[PDB]
This record gives C-alpha cells, sequence and structure tokens, in this order.
C-alpha cells in the first residue's frame, strides 16, 4: 500500500521508512507492470507513474539520514532514467532539484572527481539552464573552489550549510575530513616546520589536541610543538617506488641502446 | 700513523684522529702527514681549511688469514653481477647476433 509509506515520512520516523521498505520492493514489480514501460505514454499512465516516483523518492531520502549508502545509490540508479524521460512528463518537481544536489555532494565525498564531472556534463544542458543554480550552486561552487585553490572559500560553504540541513550533514561530515587532508598535503612540500598556532589555523581545527591526533595518524613527529613532514613521507615514497609494474616502464640506458640498434638491422 | 690509516679504509680522516693517537700538537701533525707522503708509503692530499687528510691510496701489507676470506666474499658478489647482466642482454634483441 502506497499511502502507508507516504505517511511514514511525515510522521518523521525514517527508521519506520526503512523497516517497511522490503515488502514494497516486491510490490514495486507490480507498479512497474502497471506502466507499459514507456512503449506508449497516455494520461492514465501519467498518474500511475506519479506514484512510482513518489515511492522510490521517499525511500531514497530515508537512506541518506540512516547513513546506508548502498540502498541510496541503487535507488538513485533507477531514479535517473526515471527523471530523464522524454522532454518533460511530470519529472519537474521541487524534489528534482533537491535530489540532484545530494547526488553530486555524494560523488564529491567519495573523492571521485572523475564521475563528479561526468555527472555534471549530463546535467549541464536543459535541466541546469532551466532551473538556474539555487541548490545546484551548493555543489558547483564547492567543487569549483577546491579546483581553484582557494581553500578558505571552499571551507565557508561547508559551515554556512547549517541553515539548510535535512540530510546534507551526512555528506558534510565526510567532506570536511578530506578537506583537512588536502590542505595538509599541499602544505607538506611548502614548508617542513610551522608554529603550533599556524598548523591549527590552516586546518581550521577548533582545538590543539585534535591537531596532534591527526599527526599521530599521519605518522609525523611532534617535536617542540612543531610538526616535521620530511622523514617518513620520503621513506615511504622510496618504498612505494619499488613494485612489479614500474620496472618495464623505467627503461635502462643499456636497454635503450639495444632497441635502437636492432631496429636498423631488422 | 701507518696503523691508524690502514684500519680505517674510509677515504678521509680528520687531523683530530692523528692528534690523539700520536699525542702530538696540531702544528706537528701536518708535517708528519708530509713525511708519509714523501716516503711514498701513502699518497693523497691535505686540506688545511677543513683540517682533513684525504688518503686515496694504501700501500699493500701482510695479508692475514682473515683477509683471505674477505677477498673471497666480494668476488662472489662481482661474479653475480657479470652473470646477471649477460643473460638478460642476450634475451634483449635476441633476433640479431650475426
Amino acid at each position: 500500500l502506497t499511502k502507508s509509506l507516504s505517511i511514514a515520512f511525515e510522521n518523521g520516523d525514517y527508521a519506520a521508512c526503512e523497516k517497511l521498505l522490503p515488502p514494497i520492493k516486491i510490490e514495486l514489480i507490480k507498479n512497474n507492470l502497471l506502466i507499459p514501460d514507456l512503449s506508449i505514454q497516455n494520461d492514465i499512465y501519467l498518474n500511475d507513474l506519479m506514484i512510482t516516483k513518489r515511492i522510490l523518492e521517499v525511500g531514497a531520502l530515508a537512506s541518506i539520514q540512516t547513513f546506508n549508502f548502498d540502498s541510496f545509490e541503487n535507488y538513485f540508479n533507477q531514479l535517473k532514467p526515471y527523471y530523464f524521460s522524454n522532454n518533460h512528463k511530470l519529472s519537474e518537481s521541487d524534489k528534482k532539484s533537491k535530489l540532484i544536489s545530494l547526488y553530486l555532494l555524494n560523488l564529491l565525498s567519495q573523492n571521485n572527481t572523475t564521475k563528479f564531472h561526468s555527472e555534471l556534463q549530463y546535467l549541464d544542458k536543459h535541466i541546469k539552464n532551466l532551473e538556474d543554480d539555487s541548490l545546484l550552486s551548493y555543489p558547483i561552487k564547492l567543487d569549483r573552489w577546491l579546483m581553484e585553490g582557494s581553500y578558505q572559500k571552499a571551507w565557508d560553504l561547508l559551515q554556512s550549510g547549517s541553515q539548510n540541513i535535512s540530510e546534507f550533514d551526512s555528506f558534510t561530515d565526510i567532506l570536511k575530513s578530506a578537506i583537512r587532508d588536502e590542505i595538509a598535503k599541499n602544505t607538506e612540500l611548502s614548508y617542513d616546520f610551522l608554529p603550533l598556532s599556524n598548523i591549527k589555523a590552516l586546518l581550521f581545527f577548533n582545538n590543539e589536541k585534535e591537531t596532534e591526533k591527526f599527526a599521530l595518524e599521519r605518522n609525523w613527529p611532534i617535536v617542540n610543538s612543531k610538526v616535521y613532514f620530511n622523514n617518513q613521507s620520503k621513506e615511504k615514497a622510496d618504498y612505494e617506488d619499488e613494485m612489479m609494474h614500474e620496472e618495464d616502464q623505467k627503461t635502462n640506458i643499456i636497454e635503450k641502446a639495444m632497441d635502437y640498434a636492432i631496429s636498423i638491422e631488422n | 700513523l701507518i696503523e691508524t690509516v690502514f684500519v680505517k679504509n674510509i677515504r678521509m680522516l680528520s687531523f683530530e684522529d692523528i692528534s690523539k693517537a700520536t699525542h702530538l700538537p696540531k702544528d706537528n701533525v701536518e708535517h708528519l702527514v708530509m713525511r708519509a707522503i714523501s716516503l711514498g708509503l701513502l699518497k693523497g692530499s691535505i686540506d688545511q681549511v677543513n683540517e682533513l687528510v684525504t688518503i686515496s691510496w694504501v700501500q699493500p701489507r701482510i695479508i692475514s688469514g682473515d683477509q683471505i676470506t674477505k677477498m673471497k666474499d666480494r668476488l662472489v658478489e662481482w661474479n653475480d653481477q657479470v652473470e646477471k647482466l649477460g643473460k638478460k642482454m642476450e634475451a634483449r634483441g635476441q633476433s640479431i647476433w650475426v
């Protein structure tokens, strides 16, 4: 029953949304059969399809808040070809804008920019232009400032996110931790030794103790409240360099000679 | 001086090593370094600016028993190098060897 689910969202138990979803997944076969699966579209089938979208949709939002990624993504797979259909069915919704926003934030949290831009290219026509950027502006700008190199700007978007949280914090947390890592890596080569105050300020930590937590995890000596980046990172680098891949791609100077000589003489 | 020099087969010695062993002042040290060089017992050069003797040649002495083994250890290592290198390079550009 489609209204049993419906009300489950308004009630505000998204744990209730979760436990009810598996019986409906057998039912969602039956919803599929109602539509002839887009072989011909009529207005009876416009109504039928409205229910299907709504069901999948309330289930999707639920998974982000219960932090279960796997379910969210799968539903999302479906959801896309569901939304893209024809030129406009009743795909346009307030939720449409909202759901896109989230997906993109997710792709950024996976630290997989490859797919982020791929997904962005898909959007960049019809939909991005008609809806302007008003919830889209949140992922476009986030991704954009991290590319630019201006970290200060990329950080402030994360903090201002507070007035809009409803399911966005589930990404906000993952994304931050990666941002401090990013800063730390750029600043590794820049300078070896930084005063205590500056290590904190850069990484935007609230507390000094949190700073020293990140050192230990990062395998860096703290010596007189000054970090030292040079040692371990270099050693590690050296060790990483030796593997069964990069041995045939080196090319030995003696090996270069052989190949030049025999090519003449073939 | 000949004893201190032979044991430390590294290519440089500070003046400080000589000073202590022979218990002489530093004035006398660099002269003593001139004498060895004149004998031909030793060959090398003297840096006064850093206070070093760079020894570049040692004069062979009586080869004790321990040293017979030492020689052998290095020669095996250098056998292998020639061996590894010839085998791989035959395989590389096998096609032409007229």
